[PDB]
């Protein structure tokens, strides 16, 4: 249930 | 974190979460230690007993965060891992005897408000705090109880346990490079590190130069906050020398 | 060096509400 990162850290 | 209570802003500012890349997941707790370097258990990189085993590839570090699941936009700074060191003699097949590691940054993030590096003792400060009575401060976004989840980076306060007493609660073999700490069930006050803990930073805030330094690591414990039943921690100081090598590299 | 002082807290000379729990076990 986390919140989705950015792409740019893979 | 059992019976603790929300952090305050800022409140830990060495405080780095362990992801997982691909499922995405809360791996463990860490501590920021300088720009570059962030120090954990050795258990949360490596534990043949759950065939765990992750390379620098398989995880990040977030820094800077508060809530536990949000992306904390303009605030957290995910960093990748350059490479990781294990305790050479880490204990994974008996007691965790040693459960430390090191991990290197490919680049120093940057401190802010909610960045700061935790002091490492030197012998005086160890000598000085490590005091059966004295309470240190563990936090982490692991388990409310031990059979959910907090919101936010949750902590609590306390006391380091006499070595006999620490001994006498469990069966399994202790070791100078561990210390207990927790409440006694006649203290009637409460709470413990949990599943989700491990790795983070136990401090203490030094009366003599009021700076924080990190006296220990969340390493393990039998259920979370059982009476009778203490947390026991990675004594940091006892560990330094190796903690030294690697960085003088 | 600066390690240690929160910049929220020690280096703006404010105290967070459990800290003093900390200091009053060091006896
Ligand atoms: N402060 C408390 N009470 N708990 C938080 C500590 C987190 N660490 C673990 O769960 C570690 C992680 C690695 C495997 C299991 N393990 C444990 O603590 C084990 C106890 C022993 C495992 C073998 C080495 C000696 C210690 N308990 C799990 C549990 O009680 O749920
Ligand atoms: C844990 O994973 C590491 C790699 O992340 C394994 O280390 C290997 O060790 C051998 C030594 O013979 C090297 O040749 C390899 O290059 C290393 N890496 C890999 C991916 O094999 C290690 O063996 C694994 N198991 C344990 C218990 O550490
Ligand atoms: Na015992
Ligand atoms: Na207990």
């Amino acid at each position: 249930d986390f919140e989705e990162i950015p792409e740019e850290y893979l | 974190i059992v019976e603790g209570s929300d952090a305050e802003i800022g409140m830990s500012p060495w405080q780095v979460m362990l992801f997982r890349k691909s499922p995405q997941e809360l791996l463990c707790g860490a501590s920021l230690i300088s720009d570059r370097w962030v120090l954990t258990a050795a258990h949360c990189l490596l534990y043949p007993p759950w065939d765990k085993n992750f390379t620098e590839n398989d995880l990040l570090v977030r820094i800077g965060k508060h809530s536990r699941t949000r992306y904390e936009r303009n605030i957290e700074k995910i960093s990748m891992l350059e490479k990781i060191y294990i305790h050479p003699r880490y204990n994974w097949r008996e007691n965790l005897d040693r459960d430390i590691a090191l991990m290197k940054l490919k680049k120093p993030v940057a401190f802010s408000d909610y960045i700061h590096p935790v002091c490492l003792p030197d012998r005086e400060t160890a000598a000085s705090l490590l005091q059966a009575g004295y309470k240190g401060r563990v936090t982490g976004w692991g388990n409310l109880k031990e059979t959910g989840q907090p919101s936010v980076l949750q902590v609590v306060n306390l006391p380091i346990v006499e070595r006999p007493v620490c001994k006498d609660s469990t069966r399994i073999r202790i070791t100078d490079n561990m210390f207990c700490a927790g409440y006694k069930p006649d203290e009637g006050k409460r709470g413990d590190a949990c599943e989700g803990d491990s790795g983070g930073p136990f401090v203490m805030k030094s009366p003599f130069n009021n700076r924080w330094y990190q006296m220990g690591i969340v390493s393990w414990g039998e259920g979370c906050d059982r009476d009778g039943k203490y947390g026991f921690y990675t004594h940091v100081f006892r560990l330094k020398k190796w903690i030294q090598k690697v960085i003088d590299q | 060096a600066d390690c240690g002082l929160r910049p929220l807290f020690e280096k703006k000379s404010l105290e967070d509400k459990t800290e003093r729990e900390l200091l009053e076990s060091y006896i």
